């Protein structure tokens, strides 16, 4: 016996410790069949694309536009107001500003009571 | 000033009887000459001004923008020169139009001693950009690009021309002369605070201030390059230069009234400046790094502190000059890639070492590395909120450390690596795109030798 | 469906033309060889030659308007003045008391 | 550096020298052209044994997919030659 | 590299890959060469006690515990060769491959020293020109109906035919070219 | 390597009787292109 290795989101469990490709059925290698297939279309596709004389440009790649259109502008027209989304909105687009106003408004406060007061020391303080 | 104003004028005629194939050679010469001629203006005195007419007048804070803005068409037409070559003359000559109204607008903006012809012409310099933005654009969101810019803009100066008429019906004057001699203190009132927002809001969505900014990404990203140089480097500061040449009558209500827009500002240079790590796109990048910068000039102009305006102004010139080049680059990679995404583009400096030496001289630059105006800029600003109060700094540094991180990241994406193999149309850099990164970077560091022509009036 | 699939008739996407595979020495300024040469000569030579140089020459030589070297004679002849007398240096009022008046309270 | 450019009779040699000394297999039977299962009667992980001495010896590491498919020595030099960008 | 993969590995490749993968951690945990063969020998000699074992159930219950046990054991800062994708000098050279095509964009004067490779050059590109139209087809012919089901390329089978999509995989621009 | 320009698609928006159709005036109809209604 020997201890055991616990997975977390930042270390993901091993392939070779991993259970899945233990159990092995035929429709899993079925599937593992379609994966292989369509990969080596794509790949097929991409070197008849790549090896051409004739090509004199840059290919073009539609997963990266894809990618690249959901990242950017594809987000809004998905949105709708929902508890979470609203929430997470609030708290995170409203508490920050209060906080370091809150924060900035306390130290300036206790900076002009001890001015008034005249207990500050600021001699020297030319530049500001 | 007339000397400065008449030739930009003559600048149209001269460019609509040129002849067909070289109308780009006639405006670049005498745009550079042009140049030569606002290199006077910079000799400013102690005294009050140079108060050259009843209607202009010159001090030593438009002088370093002034000079910024009759330096910056040359390398506009330098860098549009390129798309533009199968286009048909008259548009050509309707772009180079387009560009010389920009600057003469720009040019009479910036002295403008009445309030009153300073809105006019501050709103004039809104019709050329948009025709710019919509007319050259590439891609299909141009128009919506142009619609949000015309509207935040336009929404925010509206109230501050009922606000001018309003101060000139009781003040009597508007002349910024007599407005600063026969200054008085505003009594807190809700009609005062309604007259500090109409008067502030107008120049703060221009700048722009956080949480008003999403018209600036959009508006740069589908903008030809000539726009965005000339919304990055020039639009931007229109409305550093009008808040700070306002704040001398909103006294002492300022001092409260700062708060909601000291406190955006310091958080969303942070919220910009972590935007920018994770970014699929270039331009949307520089654009944000803009925002923040722009946001920590706001800061600045809200302390009201002489190192706080002398820091704004030498930021606001290192960030234009910056930000021209880093579009510039942005502009040189898309000609050749036709994608504009960071990428899909890897390892270029094997392919082009020049121009990875101008990525590295231009993000060092941003980084704000000593002894450059960026970080003198940087610097006298973050004094001058640490005067303000002692825990900005931990904001500040927050902000300097993302901001070196996207910098490196910039470069590193774009320059380092193995290169991309389906890629075979990467042309060595020609001598137009050299000249024109020399063009941006070299006045930075002769700047840097003489840091009190752009330290402003309180220097 | 004996639709063409063609919505609309339009000429196809011409390719990017390369300027130095039809004139080596391009300078990316123009396709006509001798426009572009001139162009990339006037660019240079008033850019850099004339404008970078000759007015950074005339900015690095700009007359003292500003009043530096006046200010400095200016506090070093006050100085002396009041360090040779006795007097306390610099005044903490800016304005002489005398001239100012100020309302009485009596309160 | 000055690594000399190792040519291909130096890697056959080198390789025989390894297999040589391979004391499993006899020196005099063993061809540049044998086989490894049917012509020496070796197992896999026996296979696997050389090609892990092959890997120490020549300072550069085989990646399993294409270890698990060298039968020959002389395979194994034409792929070291390969590897390494051998002319003659 | 070279060889495709296949869609899965058999039970016999993920045996010799933990058996690869057991002896190189034990060479790294034994540093001398003599203790290395003892233990390496006394691996091997529990690594063949179940060669024989018939049923597939209980040899997939096996290579279970066996990868447990190397995952406890596996030195965590194992050896690895220079030029392997964790070794030290891993992509040190990737900074000077300069790809082949970066050759037609030299000046004319660039290209009036070398004039023999270029005429070399010039022939490859012709070369490469013909054969290209050739695979096109051939490949076009060979592969099945529904798309290719592994990433194997057929070799040429004509006389003047050559391998399909030759021209990237043999101007490769070199092992350390600077 | 060209400029976007509206394509039919994008030019079939502004081609109805009104802007933004809702259920109401979905059954409308643009004007004749000659101001002339046929006599019935
Ligand atoms: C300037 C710098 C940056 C700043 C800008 C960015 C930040 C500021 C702007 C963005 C944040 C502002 C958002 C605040 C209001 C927006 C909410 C809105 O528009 O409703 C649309 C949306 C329309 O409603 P719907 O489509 O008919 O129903 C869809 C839901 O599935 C139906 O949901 P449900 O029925 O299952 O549950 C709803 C129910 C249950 O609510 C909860 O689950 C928890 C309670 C949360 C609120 C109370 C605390 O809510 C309540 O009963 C509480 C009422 C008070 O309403 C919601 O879905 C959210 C409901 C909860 C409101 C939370 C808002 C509170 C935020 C703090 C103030
Ligand atoms: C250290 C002082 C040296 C003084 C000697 C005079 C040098 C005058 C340079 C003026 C500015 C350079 C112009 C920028 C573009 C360069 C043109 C180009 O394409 O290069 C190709 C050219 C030919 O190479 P290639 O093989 O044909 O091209 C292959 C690729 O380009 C491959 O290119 P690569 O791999 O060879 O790399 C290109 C190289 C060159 O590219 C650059 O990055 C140059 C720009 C560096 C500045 C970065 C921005 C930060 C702000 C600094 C502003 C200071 C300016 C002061 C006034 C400048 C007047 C114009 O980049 C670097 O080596 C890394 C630079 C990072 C240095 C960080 C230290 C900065 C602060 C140091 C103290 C400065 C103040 C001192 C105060 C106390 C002492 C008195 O190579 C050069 O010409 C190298 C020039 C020497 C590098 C100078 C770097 C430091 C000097 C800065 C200004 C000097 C301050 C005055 C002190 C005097 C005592
Ligand atoms: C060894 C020397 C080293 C230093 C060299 C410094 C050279 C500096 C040259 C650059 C000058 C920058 C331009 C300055 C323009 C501002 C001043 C200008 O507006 O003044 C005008 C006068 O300008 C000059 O007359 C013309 C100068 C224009 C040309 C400058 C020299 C370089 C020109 C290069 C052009 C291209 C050369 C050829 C290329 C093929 C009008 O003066 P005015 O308001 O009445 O003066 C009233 C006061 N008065 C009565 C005492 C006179
Ligand atoms: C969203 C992206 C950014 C957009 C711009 C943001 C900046 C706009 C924020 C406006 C700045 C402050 C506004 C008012 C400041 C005055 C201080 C006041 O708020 O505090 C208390 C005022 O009490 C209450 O606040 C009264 C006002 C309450 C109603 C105002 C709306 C509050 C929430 C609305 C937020 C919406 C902002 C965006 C609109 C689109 C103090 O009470 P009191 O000492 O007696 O009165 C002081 C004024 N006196 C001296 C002249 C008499
Ligand atoms: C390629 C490898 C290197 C080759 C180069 C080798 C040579 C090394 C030289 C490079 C830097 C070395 C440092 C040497 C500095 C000495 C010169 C310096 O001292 O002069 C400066 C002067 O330089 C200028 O002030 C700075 C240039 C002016 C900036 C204007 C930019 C040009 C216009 C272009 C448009 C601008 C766009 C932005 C608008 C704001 C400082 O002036 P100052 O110490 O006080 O006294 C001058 C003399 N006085 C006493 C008579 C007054
Ligand atoms: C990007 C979008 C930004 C939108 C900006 C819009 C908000 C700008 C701030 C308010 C604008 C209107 C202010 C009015 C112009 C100033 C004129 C003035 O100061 O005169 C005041 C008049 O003050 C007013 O009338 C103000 C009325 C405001 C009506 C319109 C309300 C608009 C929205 C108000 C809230 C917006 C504030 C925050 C906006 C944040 C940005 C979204 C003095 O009144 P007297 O007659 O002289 O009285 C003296 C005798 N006792
Ligand atoms: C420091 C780190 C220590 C790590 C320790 C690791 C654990 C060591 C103990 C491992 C336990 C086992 O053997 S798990 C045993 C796994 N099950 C089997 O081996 C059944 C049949 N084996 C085969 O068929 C193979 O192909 C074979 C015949 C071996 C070769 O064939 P070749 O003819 O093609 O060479």
């Amino acid at each position: 016996s020997f201890p055991k290795y616990k997975p977390s989101r930042l270390a993901t469990l091993p392939a070779t410790l991993d259970p899945a490709e233990y159990d092995i059925s035929p429709e899993t290698r079925k599937a593992q069949a379609e994966r292989l297939a369509i990969r080596s279309r794509l790949k097929r596709e991409y070197l008849l694309q790549y090896n051409d004389p004739n090509r004199l440009g840059v290919i073009e790649d539609p997963a990266l536009i894809r990618w690249t259109y959901a990242r950017s502008a594809n987000i809004y027209p998905n949105f709708r107001p929902t508890p979470k989304t609203s929430l997470l909105g609030a708290l995170f687009g409203i508490g920050p500003l209060f906080f370091w106003y809150y924060v900035f408004k306390t130290d300036r406060d206790k900076k002009e009571k001890l001015i008034q007061e005249g207990k500050l020391d600021q001699t020297f303080n030319i530049s500001y | 000033m007339l000397k400065i104003i008449i030739p930009t004028t003559m600048l149209l005629p001269m460019t609509w009887m040129s002849k067909h194939n070289m109308i780009w050679i006639n405006a670049t010469v005498h745009s550079l000459l042009i140049s030569l001629i606002s290199l006077s203006l910079l000799n400013q005195l102690g005294e009050n001004s140079l108060n050259f007419s009843l209607t202009f007048f010159s001090d030593s804070l438009s002088a370093p923008l002034l000079v910024l803005t009759t330096w910056l068409l040359p390398l506009m037409l330098m860098a549009s020169q390129s798309h533009l070559s199968k286009e048909t003359t008259t548009r050509k000559k309707l772009y180079i139009t387009m560009l010389i109204l920009l600057q003469l607008f720009l040019i009479m903006t910036f002295t403008a001693t009445e309030l009153i012809l300073f809105y006019i012409l501050f709103e004039a310099t809104l019709v050329p950009t948009l025709i710019i933005i919509t007319r050259w654009g590439n891609q299909t969101e141009r128009l919506n690009a142009g619609l949000y810019f015309l509207f935040y803009t336009l929404a925010g100066s509206l109230p501050l021309l009922v606000a001018l008429v309003y101060i000139q019906n009781t003040t009597g004057s508007l002349n910024f002369l007599i407005i600063h001699y026969w200054s008085h203190p505003l009594s807190n009132s809700w009609s005062n605070i309604f007259m500090w927002l109409a008067c502030i809001m107008a120049f703060m969505v221009k700048m722009p201030l956080y949480g008003l900014h999403l018209w600036l990404p959009k508006a740069h990203v589908e903008a030809p390059i000539a726009g965005s140089m000339v919304l990055a480097a020039v639009l931007l500061k229109l409305g550093g230069y009008g808040m700070m040449r306002i704040t001398t009558i909103l006294n002492p209500l300022t001092n409260y009234m700062a708060y909601p827009f000291l406190m955006l500002s310091m958080w969303g240079m942070i919220m910009t400046s972590s935007i920018c790590l994770r970014q699929t796109d270039l331009k949307s990048l520089i654009a944000y790094s803009s925002v923040s910068h722009m946001a920590l000039v706001i800061v600045a102009i809200m302390i009201q502190t002489p190192w706080s305006f002398m820091g704004a102004t030498a930021l606001m010139i290192a960030h234009g000059l910056t930000s021209s080049m880093l579009f510039c680059l942005a502009n040189t990679n898309y000609e050749r890639v036709h994608s504009r995404t960071m990428i899909l583009a890897r390892g270029l400096q094997t392919l082009l070492p020049l121009m990875a030496t101008w990525w590295l001289v231009a993000s060092l630059t941003n980084l704000a590395l000593p002894p450059s105006i960026n970080l003198i800029g940087e610097l006298f600003i973050i004094t001058a909120s640490f005067s303000w109060s002692n825990i900005t700094i931990i904001l500040m540094g927050m902000n300097m450390m993302i901001t070196a991180l996207y910098s490196l990241y910039m470069l590193i994406t774009t320059q380092r690596g193995k290169y991309t193999h389906h890629i075979n149309n990467i042309k060595p850099s020609f001598t137009r795109e050299n000249a024109l990164m020399a063009l941006h970077i070299l006045p930075l560091l002769l700047l840097t030798l003489n840091p009190k022509m752009i330290l402003g009036p309180l220097y | 469906p004996p639709e063409p699939t063609i919505r609309l008739q339009e000429d196809p996407d011409p390719e990017d033309e390369n300027l130095y595979e039809k004139n080596p020495d391009s300078h990316g300024y123009d396709k006509d060889p001798i426009v572009d040469l001139w162009n990339m000569r006037v660019v240079f030579f008033f850019g850099f030659s004339i404008v970078l140089v000759l007015g950074s020459t005339f900015v690095a030589y700009l007359p003292d308007y500003r009043m530096q070297e006046w200010a400095r004679r200016e506090a070093e002849r006050l100085v002396k003045y009041r360090e040779a007398n006795g007097l306390p240096l610099m005044e903490s009022n800016c304005f002489d008391p005398n001239k100012i008046q100020l309302p009485e309270d009596e309160d | 550096s000055d690594a000399p450019p190792l040519t291909l009779e130096a890697i056959k040699d080198r390789v025989l020298y390894v297999l040589k000394l391979y004391d499993k297999i006899d020196p005099e039977k063993l061809s540049v052209n044998s086989h490894f299962m049917k012509d020496l009667g070796l197992d896999s992980l026996d296979q696997v044994e050389i090609i892990m001495a092959m890997e120490d010896e020549f300072g550069f590491e085989i990646p399993d997919i294409d270890a698990e498919k060298l039968m020959c020595p002389q395979e194994i030099v034409d792929y070291i030659a390969d590897k390494k960008d051998v002319y003659e | 590299a070279f060889s495709a993969p296949a869609a899965y590995l058999t039970h016999q490749q993920k045996v010799l890959r933990l058996y690869k993968r057991a002896l190189r951690h034990l060479e790294s945990w034994c540093v001398h060469r003599d203790k290395y063969r003892y233990f390496a020998c006394l691996m091997r000699a529990r690594f063949d006690e179940h060669k024989n074992e018939k049923d597939m159930v209980k040899a997939t219950q096996l290579l279970r515990q066996a990868e447990e046990e190397f995952w406890y054991g596996q030195h965590p800062q194992p050896y690895i060769f220079p030029e392997s994708p964790g070794g030290t000098s891993y992509e040190r050279y990737e900074c000077y491959k300069v790809p082949e095509w970066c050759l037609d964009d030299w000046h004319p004067s660039e290209k009036a020293m070398y004039p023999d490779y270029f005429a070399k050059r010039e022939q490859w590109k012709r070369l490469r020109r013909e054969s290209w139209e050739r695979e096109v087809k051939q490949l076009q012919e060979e592969t099945p109906p529904g798309g290719p089901r592994t990433e194997a390329l057929p070799p040429a089978r004509k006389e003047g035919d050559l391998p399909p999509l030759w021209w990237h995989i043999v101007t490769r621009p070199r092992e350390r070219p600077m | 390597a060209r400029q976007w320009q509206p394509d039919v698609e994008w030019a079939e928006q502004f081609g109805g009787a009104v802007m933004y159709p809702t259920k109401e005036t979905a059954h409308w109809k643009p004007p004749p292109w000659n101001d002339v209604d046929p006599p019935k």
